[PDB]
RNA sequence: GGUGAAAUUCUUGGAUUUAUGAAAGACGAACAACUGCGAAAGCAUUUGCCAAGGAUGUUUUCAUUAAUCAAGAACGAAAGUUGGGGGCUCGAAGACGAUCAGAUACCGUCCUAGUCUCAACCAUAAACGAUGCCGACCAGGGAUCGGCGGAUGUUGCUUAUAGGACUCCGCCGGCACCUUAUGAGAAAUCAAAGUCUUUGGGUUCCGGGGGGAGUAUGGUCGCAAGGCUGAAACUUAAAGGAAUUGA
RNA sequence: UUGUUGGUCUUCAACGAGGAAUGCCUAGUAAGCGCGAGUCAUCAGCUCGCGUUGACUACGUCCCUGCCCUUUGUACACACCG
RNA sequence: CCGACUUUGUGAAAUGA
RNA sequence: AUGUAAA
RNA sequence: AUCAGAGUGGCGCAGCGGAAGCGUGGUGGGCCCAUAACCCACAGGUCCCAGGAUCGAAACCUGGCUCUGAUACCA
């Protein structure tokens, strides 16, 4: 029972994937406002949007 | 499944300045698999930083025996040491020299065991030179005072005062004092001190150490 | 390894060439 | 045509050195030719660091780190990009 | 309370091991494997993410509160380099509630080993 | 376990993992380098012993005793051979599981000989610096290895100094490197591959287009594998080296 | 005439959104809808123009196919279909 | 080859009753 | 994997 | 000479009466510059020749053909 929780795009790190399809942001947490996280994101994103994340504990790593 | 079991508070010797280093378990004592003489010699492996309340000695690992029980408290004397990886790797590197030793001991007390001596040169200050090479007979001059000087020196009372002398860095602090006058060997130090073949029990023996 | 399996290969052949002078000998 | 002054390794004054096996492939190649790096990384990156400061139970404890010399092929540091070919004036260089 | 973690942090798998403070006694054992569907699943850092949440679980529940970790790799005349698996389950073996006390590699490194598994050219692929 | 993914494989007769310990045999990390020693092959744990060795130093000796060397001789990696010891790891052959059209291969598991040691053979490697050996001259520099000489100036040393480490300067003898043609070269490049048509220091080996071929035959050595010595017939107009542009 | 075409009545097929694969397209654009011209004595399912209605997606990447530059390798130059 | 009874006595512990 | 003899 | 065994897709072969397939091969697309290879579809046969019983045959029995394998010994 994971409850699904917040954050918002600080910056747009870049844009990876194999074809070049999955933006790779930089997320900080609204519950807790000192986590920073890199994820990854699909789809058009931009800064200071907010992301629902059904899952927090996993992150991506650098040009993933 | 876990229900069966018993913790023990394994509390180590006088010669440290903490305690009760942790805890440990056991299946409950049947009789054959009694757990008091079951287990008996457990090998604890704890830094000696939690064993005196300080962080410069955060290196220096500490294997701990378990010999004896007394009523759901684990009694225990000094069984070896030994450097953690990150430290020893961290001070082998390049351009330099690494100089090793090792002997054989028998302390007063019926006690075997050995002696691993390291150490690496000094660039002095105002060392343009980019090496710190010795040249292979000075390593074997001062590998020689290594071994005089740990057995020196060694022959003592006992495990007491040969590991109260471990403790405060004794051995090293005192190669470089006897030889700089060939190298002068920063970071001597004593890695490891195997405690071959002990004894006996002497539970008397142990409580003085142990209480 | 055009030129040592080339050398094999003859190696291989004049073994057996040498025993067929040890037949008809 | 010789592609390099010391044949891509560097021995002078001797006849044979030890050969050593490459960290990916395990190919026998000798000491004085295998790509050699001493790699000394975080036990965790810098992501992940605050958050095992707030998990140590004793104050002022700094992580450990993992300190490797890894060996490599020629063939595999081309293949991982430890090493790249580079043009026919720069490849002298030791920078 | 203080108990002891060998993760041994391979390529292929990893292992989260928890013992007290001997080594005699394992408290729980959850593998990456035991996690995941896919025989290649069971190497990624994900399967220790949660390999090492269902430890500090089944751990809360036996009492040991704070732990000491020994990080391992394959070793011997193999990798040295731990696993994708060993940051994985630090950072969320730290993160899911629970203290780590003192952290160290403990991976076998030979004086000089045996001869290593690949032959004289090695693994050509 | 293993891989990109698999399966062969091990496993509730408790594998994998953890700790303690014992046996076996192998290997000697990191330190470890444009560093040393060795005639080359080669030689990295410790101490002891045994002989040997280059350099350095020398106001010691002999006095040309020297350089290179057909015949002849010593050593000569790995593999391999005869026979003991050992039998960990790894692993030709072999057996499997994958892949694939095939897969007798790369990949994964098991593995024999072998890997290790002894006694005795073998005599070849891209045995490489693809660069014989001794000698002289010629261009510059900083490194570094060993020895020696000279500097004051600090040692977590030294009953004080000397000496050891370190800084500076110079000699030899090493292993090399960086810059430049005024040189050389087909150029690549080379401070020795220079001092070559302005051609001559000495000496040994060795090539005469490509194949056939290090083949046949003969000899000789070897237990054998093979080694050393080694043609012809015929065929061919190119084969080949360096560098340029393009693809 | 092997019915040029256009009417009128009747005849009322397959086709249930199409396998492997593959094409075109980034704003009045795709797509839907008609008109005009070319051909022409007649025949426009085509081609070239024209407007009408009018979007989803993306604002990227070198993964597939290719292009340009540099470096590198080459036993290729009719040039890797070598 | 192994199983039981017999020579085959003594006391001690741990598991079943 | 491979690529007219038809110049 | 007797006695078994087997005759099934183009080839090698699976089949237990309701009743026909497997690999491969062939035919048509697809990928490719083109051929493989690979992906998607398509069509198969006198179930050796001739009878019977059997709801129901290629199978079951029998007659005819062709190959193969055995046994043909004491004198
Ligand atoms: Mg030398
Ligand atoms: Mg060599
Ligand atoms: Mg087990
Ligand atoms: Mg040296
Ligand atoms: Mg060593
Ligand atoms: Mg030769
Ligand atoms: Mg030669
Ligand atoms: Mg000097
Ligand atoms: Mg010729
Ligand atoms: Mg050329
Ligand atoms: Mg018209
Ligand atoms: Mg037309
Ligand atoms: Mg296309
Ligand atoms: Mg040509
Ligand atoms: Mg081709
Ligand atoms: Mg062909
Ligand atoms: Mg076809
Ligand atoms: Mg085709
Ligand atoms: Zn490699």
């Amino acid at each position: 029972d994971t409850q699904v929780k917040l954050a918002v795009v600080v910056k747009v790190m870049g844009r990876t994937g194999s074809r070049g399809q999955v933006t790779q942001v930089r997320v900080k947490f609204l519950d807790d406002q000192n986590r920073l996280i890199m994820r990854n994101v699909k789809g058009p994103v931009r800064e200071g949007d907010i992301l629902t994340l059904l899952e927090s504990e996993r992150e991506a790593r650098r040009l993933r | 499944p876990f229900t069966k079991k018993q913790w023990y508070d394994i509390k180590a010797p006088l010669l440290f300045t903490s305690r009760n280093v942790g805890k440990t378990l056991v299946s409950r004592t049947q009789g054959t698999k009694i757990a008091s003489e079951g287990l008996k010699h457990r090998v604890f492996e704890v830094s000696l930083a939690d064993l005196q309340n300080d962080e410069d000695q955060a290196y220096r690992k500490i294997r701990l025996r378990a010999e004896d029980v007394q009523g759901m408290n684990v009694l225990t004397n000094f069984w070896g040491m030994d450097f953690t990886t990150d430290k020893l790797r961290s001070l082998v590197r390049k351009w330099q020299t690494l100089i090793e030793a090792h002997v054989d001991v028998k302390t007063t007390d019926n006690y075997m065991l050995r002696m691993f001596a390291i150490g690496f040169t000094k660039r002095r200050p105002n060392q343009v030179k980019r090496t710190c090479y010795a040249q292979a007979s000075q390593i074997r001059q001062i590998r020689r005072k290594m071994v005089e000087i740990m057995v020196n020196q060694a022959a003592s009372c006992d495990l007491k005062e040969l590991v109260n002398k471990f403790i405060p860095e004794v051995i090293g602090k005192e190669i470089e004092k006897a030889t700089s006058s060939i190298f002068p060997l920063q970071n001597v130090y004593v890695r490891k001190v195997k405690i071959l073949k002990a004894p006996k029990f002497d539970l008397g023996k142990l409580m003085e150490v142990h209480g | 390894m055009r030129a040592k399996w080339k050398k094999k290969r003859m190696r291989r052949l004049k073994r057996k060439r040498r025993k067929m002078r040890q037949r008809s000998k | 045509t010789f592609k390099r002054r010391n044949g891509g390794r560097n021995k002078h004054g001797r006849g044979h050195v030890k050969y050593i096996r490459c960290s990916n492939c395990a190919k026998c190649c000798p000491k004085d030719k295998a790509i050699k790096r001493f790699l000394v990384r975080n036990i965790v990156e810098q992501a992940a660091v605050r958050d095992v400061q707030e998990a140590c139970v004793h104050d002022g404890y700094v992580l450990p780190k993992l300190y490797a010399k890894v060996h490599h092929c020629v063939s595999c540091a081309i293949h991982a990009h430890i090493v790249r070919v580079r043009s026919r004036e720069n490849r002298r260089n030791r920078e | 309370v203080f108990g002891v973690a060998h993760i041994f942090a391979s390529f292929n798998d990893t292992f989260i091991h928890v013992t007290d403070l001997s080594g005699r006694e394992t408290l729980v054992r959850i593998t990456g494997g035991m996690k995941v569907k896919a025989d290649r699943d069971e190497s990624s850092p994900y399967a220790a993410m949660l390999a090492s949440q269902d430890v500090a679980t089944r751990c809360k529940e036996l009492g040991i509160t704070a732990l000491h970790i020994k990080l391992r790799a394959t070793g011997g005349n193999k990798t040295k380099t731990p696993g994708p698996g060993a940051q994985s389950a630090l950072r969320a073996l730290a993160r899911s509630g629970m203290k780590i006390g003192r952290i160290e590699d403990v991976t076998p490194v030979p004086t000089d080993s045996t001869r290593r598994k690949g032959g004289r050219r090695g693994r050509r692929l």
